[PDB]
DNA sequence: CTACCGATAAGCAGATCTCTCGATTGCGTAT
DNA sequence: ATACGCCTCTCTGCTTATCGGTAG
RNA sequence: AAUCGAGAG
């Protein structure tokens, strides 16, 4: 029961672990803007 | 911020390292292809820049 | 599955008791700093205006802030100050055995 | 110049020349833990200065 | 029908300071009963034992009065807690 | 529904079936 | 930029926000300048030695505290002091370092700076006037240990800000060296 | 005696809550369309500086 | 301990090293007719035993590289001999507070 | 001319983190230009009417507070003291700004029931109430070229004007006039930050300057030649005149 | 003070295009309250108070088979002092596109103004 | 003798508080 | 008329060319 | 949204 659907229908399955923080926006814009630019950044949850 | 929404989790550090092409096609939505950010009809077409795909545009439902 | 669960927590635990200063060898100051003092106020202010027991008697009052005040006062407030140390240690001071001004 | 070694990049990304402080930034690999104010707030963060200092734990009693 | 320990971490709010198990029990561990849980496998009947965890390790567990680590921004406190739930495996 | 207020931040098992 | 994270810890020494130390004591005498200011007024405080008894409140202020260790390594400190500094400063020795280097300041009565001391001992010795020399030295020492900069104060912002907004009321450049 | 011609009401503003800007989900700018005001460099490093970190936040 | 005139080659200070477990180091003639301890705006130095450098770091919770760094080169650690790792003491002399001392590190 | 790229959108002040993370537009903010006023006590502010409608702080309603927060729902949000917007237990925002008597008074009513649904039997409805005198706001005047350049101040509600009224004491910490100068004010909207400014950003704590320890805060001109004028040889006054004066500054009953 | 703002209703059409708009009423659904601040060839009465909200001009555009206003936007209230008719510099009998309205805003003196 | 270096001389990259209004934003070819 | 294709006055540092010193 | 001009502290 792991799996879960697109807007276009093509179902795949994929890790629930996904969490809920409380960031800034601007935070979520700059990482764009890094994808962008071929950069990645890994935010560590503190709890996993 | 509201009071009474408490959070569980917390960005306790972060890394910098690269966005390999290999995973950037594995975290993709859509491809784009074709240059028709707005065709006639004044609509995004299928596949373009401004798709569905990259989420809700005006009063579209994101196809994603 | 669980037994690499359960190593992590025992890790974790281990370097919480490590970094655990006990109360016979805490060589912070006695009294409560401005920031400590300001910092519990405001926290117990939220603990009251969401529904916490209050441990003093209002005189009909309706500030949050006033009762956490009020309780500072009387010395009811059940918070801990855990007084981070530059290398990760720490040591738990409790209100009541902080004095304020 | 005076800051090029500096555990936290963000402040000095925050600070100026963000391109070249970013490259070797992610050349090297930096984890950064979040300790200058200036990262604490890029990432939205209670501050470490201050009444940031300490943490408070409440004490129930049952 | 087996028994599956659990290790949680909750959200105790402010107003339960005076039963907080009590209080772990009615925010999470009661809306558990009944549903298909992803993580233990099935559905709950029931809990017994819950226990706590201490935000100061030095307390030794013979101890009634834990502290809870409180969120920066909120009154809400966090910390992790043990419960033995009662599944019904499919 | 579902937030912190009624579901775990995050649930995990410590012992197999006991 | 570079100072924004720059604050005075839990062990009174300052440091960067990382954990790298930058001075073991804020100025070397942890005493807070907001504070400062009528510590050597020595005749305010001992004409007003009632009101400041009354405010600092040693009643309340001594069980949590060490009276003892402090007051008599800064006896020893000073007898040594005494005895020596009739010679350079390369060739003397540190049998005895400052009394604030050992004892936590805000826990141990009595160590304080070693020219707030020296200067208290002068206006003792060369003015004596009724309540003891004695109380109103404990006072002044009380007063000292209260007087202290508290942890987290961020002292890298604060110097940031003095040494810049002074600035800009300098920078009218009338009348070789810049 | 002049009366100049800077009058008070085209410089006082207040916004609670309004429209945001798009990328940033941040208040918008200028008095005329309910844009907030900026808490800039300077004003974040004086709420540093008092050590205020709650108010900061 | 080598004095030299005027100056060194690069067959002579190629060899610095090259000679463990012992140490040699290297000072001219010129340039040492001053001591550069007796200048009073040098602090007194005193090298720190081991024994209290662990001490010193236990009290603070320190790792050896938290300190203040002084130099290897600069003249104060040519002064004393003072190897990597080892602290240093120095008595400031303070306008304000007096006397205190602070413990830099060479590394 | 040039079309930006990416690393135009991050690099200077007008880039992203100088211009949107070092420093933010905000909300529960306002500005006017500050008169003088000598009635407030100098740890307070005068706000104008104007801003006392649209600033609002939320407070949860508790046993302590259907006295006053149902008043204020009452009153709606036009009449001040008064409440805008009503939040209610599963996150539903009700706004009173179009709402009649008969359904302010309705929901005043119904402020503080028992929830039927068990999933936020933890939590209490909130109620953004105007910005009353108990409240404590955070003025600022650029260039804050120091920490005391911005301050804490409590609130104290005008009836008239629509500039915020300032004693004359925060002059030496502003740097400010009152010849058209403009200050910036913030209205925390949490419980830590209404003690930080109460505590530690407060004005009363701001007596001296940490620059060098020298104070910050005193009367400035006209009150100076006024004490010159008292406080000389030649004054005397008369019993009427002599309590006149001590009641007039005193006040027992603040 | 006197504001004055031209409302060129010709600024989507443009070299001999059809009319898309004309300066009235059409027969759509429109509520009457309009009529207040708006006479009937939707231009507003000289000497009317106009606040925000408050009905500027009327149109009907055949296209959208609908009534269209243009709305005060400012703050500050104002009267209405005139309302100019502008002609364009073709000189075939088309309609009015141009509008000129100056509005009359009182500055009396409050407090926080200079002198 | 021979790399091998190097003290010049020469090239190149970035900064230099908040706020409110208005006015204007470009041009050559070819079906 | 209308869609394709396009243009004279600062000041720190870090980094490189260039035609010769420099130990073995 | 960029510039240009005008100004307020
Ligand atoms: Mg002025």
């Amino acid at each position: 029961s792991q799996i879960w659907e697109d807007g276009q229908g093509n179902k795949f399955v994929g890790g629930n672990e996904t969490t809920t923080v409380a960031i800034p926006f601007v935070l979520k814009y700059l990482d764009s803007e890094l994808s962008a630019m071929g950069i990645r950044l890994r935010y560590n949850v503190e709890p996993k | 911020m509201d009071i009474s929404k408490p959070v569980g989790s917390e960005i306790t550090s972060v890394d910098f390292g690269i966005l390999t092409a290999k995973e950037i096609r594995n975290l993709s939505a859509k491809q784009i292809t074709n240059p028709t950010v707005l065709d006639n009809l004044g609509h995004p077409v299928s596949g373009g820049l401004y798709d569905l795909a990259l989420g809700a545009f005006l009063r579209n439902l994101c196809s994603t | 599955g669980p037994e690499d669960f359960q190593q992590h927590e025992q890790i974790r635990r281990k370097t919480l008791k490590e970094k655990a200063i006990p109360k016979d060898q805490r060589a912070t100051t006695p009294y409560m700093t401005k920031y400590e003092r300001a910092r519990i106020l405001g926290t117990r202010a939220l603990q009251i205006s969401m529904n916490a027991p209050v441990f003093v008697d209002l005189e009909g009052e309706t500030d949050p802030l006033r009762i956490a005040m009020k309780e500072l006062a009387e010395k009811k407030i059940p918070l801990v100050i855990r007084r981070y140390l530059p290398d990760g240690s720490f040591e738990d001071w409790s209100v009541e055995e902080l004095i304020v001004d | 110049q005076g800051m090029e070694t500096s555990t936290s990049s963000f402040m000095k990304m925050s600070y100026e020349t963000t391109c070249q402080f970013l490259t070797k930034a992610v050349l090297d690999n930096e984890r950064e833990q979040l300790d200058s104010p200036s990262a604490r707030i890029v990432v939205g963060k209670l501050n470490n200065v201050g009444t940031g200092s300490f943490d408070v734990l409440a004490k129930v009693p049952n | 029908i087996v028994r599956v320990p659990i290790a949680l971490y909750v959200s105790l709010a402010p107003m339960y300071l005076e039963n907080p198990l009590q209080g772990v029990m009615k925010q999470h561990l009661n809306p558990l009963v009944m549903k298909y849980n992803n993580k233990v496998g099935g559905v709950v009947l029931g809990y017994e034992g819950l226990k706590i965890l201490d935000a100061d390790p030095l307390s030794k567990e013979d101890t009634s009065e834990k502290l809870i680590k409180i969120t920066p921004d909120t009154p809400f406190g966090f910390t992790w807690c043990h419960v033995n739930l009662y599944v019904w495996q499919p | 529904t579902a937030t912190t207020l009624n579901t775990p931040v995050v649930i995990h098992a410590t012992q197999l079936p006991q | 930029k570079q100072l924004e994270g720059v604050h005075v810890s839990y062990d009174n020494s300052i440091r960067d926000a990382d954990g790298t130390l930058v001075q073991f004591m804020y100025g070397g005498d942890a005493i807070d300048i907001t504070k400062e200011s009528h510590m050597t007024q020595f005749e305010f405080c001992l004409d007003n030695y009632y009101a400041l008894l009354k405010k600092y409140n040693p009643s309340a202020l001594i069980e949590h505290l060490d009276v003892e260790s402090a007051l008599k390594y800064s006896k020893k400190t000073l007898k040594y002091r005494k005895k020596h500094s009739k010679e350079p400063h390369y060739k003397q020795s540190v049998k005895y370092d400052p009394v604030l280097a050992k004892y936590n300041p805000a826990k141990y009565l009595g160590s304080v700076s070693e020219n707030f001391q020296d200067k208290l001992e002068s206006f003792l010795d060369k003015n004596s006037k009724g309540v003891n020399e004695k109380k109103f030295r404990a006072l002044m020492q009380l007063k000292y240990m209260r007087s202290l900069i508290n942890p987290g104060e961020a002292v890298g912002i604060i110097a940031s800000q003095s040494v810049g907004e002074p600035s800009t009321q300098m920078t009218l450049n009338t009348f070789n060296v810049t | 005696y002049q009366r100049l011609r800077h009058m008070v009401n085209d410089k006082f503003q207040v916004r609670s809550t309004g429209p945001v800007n798009s990328l940033t989900m941040q208040p918008v700018k200028g008095r005329k369309r309910h844009g907030g005001i900026r808490v800039g460099e300077m004003e974040r490093d004086a709420l540093i500086g008092h050590g205020t970190s709650f108010l900061l936040q | 301990i080598f004095v030299y005139q005027n100056n060194i080659t690069p067959s002579a200070m190629k060899l610095v090293p090259s000679i463990p477990p012992a140490t040699i180091e290297t000072f001219n003639e010129a340039a040492l007719v001053v001591n550069i301890t007796h200048h009073e705006l040098v602090p007194k130095h005193i090298r720190l035993s081991s024994d209290e450098k662990r001490e010193l770091l236990k009290r603070y919770r320190l790792k050896e590289s938290q300190l203040p760094r002084i130099q290897r080169a600069d003249p104060v650690a040519l002064y004393l001999g003072l190897k990597r790792g080892e602290v240093v003491k120095i008595i400031r002399k303070s306008e304000t507070s007096g006397r205190y001392a602070s413990y830099r590190i060479c590394m | 001319v040039p079309i930006p790229g990416v690393k135009q959108a991050l690099e200077k002040k007008e880039g992203l983190f100088r211009k949107h993370m070092m420093g933010k537009r905000v909300n529960y903010a306002a500005r006017s230009v500050i008169s003088p006023d000598p009635n407030i006590e100098t740890n307070e502010i005068g706000v104008p009417p104007v801003f006392a409608v649209k600033l609002t702080y939320p407070e949860p309603v508790t046993a302590y507070n259907i006295a006053e927060l149902r008043q204020a729902v009452i009153n709606g949000p036009d009449k001040w003291p008064g409440a805008t917007q009503i939040q209610n237990e599963d996150g539903s925002l009700v706004s009173l700004i179009g709402m009649s008597v008969e359904q302010r008074k309705a929901l005043a009513n119904q402020l503080l029931t028992p929830s039927s649904n068990v999933s936020t039997h933890t939590l209490n409805k909130k109620v953004y109430r105007h910005i009353k005198n108990r409240d404590v706001v955070l003025m600022n005047r650029q260039p804050t070229l120091h920490k005391a350049s911005m301050m804490g101040h409590k609130v104290r509600v005008l009836p008239n004007e629509k500039t915020l009224r300032l004693h004359y004491a925060n002059t030496g910490a502003y740097n400010a006039d009152f010849d058209g100068d403009e200050m910036n004010m913030h209205f925390p909207q949490n419980e830590n930050a209404r003690a930080e400014a109460l505590n530690l950003a407060n004005t009363d704590s701001q007596y001296l300057t940490p620059t060098s320890g020298s104070p910050v805060r005193g009367l400035i001109q006209d009150h100076i030649s006024a004490g010159v004028w008292l406080t000389s040889k030649d004054s005397f006054f008369t019993r009427e005149q002599y309590q006149q004066y001590i009641y007039g500054c005193i006040r027992p009953e603040d | 003070m006197y504001k004055t703002e031209k409302v060129d209703l010709a600024l989507n059409r443009n070299r001999g295009d059809p009319i898309t708009q004309h300066f009235g009423f059409g027969n759509d659904e429109w509520p009457k309250e309009w009529l207040e601040k708006l006479d009937e060839d939707g231009l507003p009465y000289i000497g009317t108070y106009v606040e925000e909200g408050d009905p500027i001009c009327a149109y009907f555009d055949d296209t959208l088979n609908k009534t269209k206003i243009k709305t005060y936007h400012s703050s500050e209230p104002a009267y209405i002092e005139e309302v100019n008719l502008i002609g364009d510099e073709s000189n075939k009998f088309q309609e009015l596109q141009t509008v000129s309205i100056k509005y009359r805003i009182r500055r009396t003196p409050q407090i926080g103004d200079k002198f």
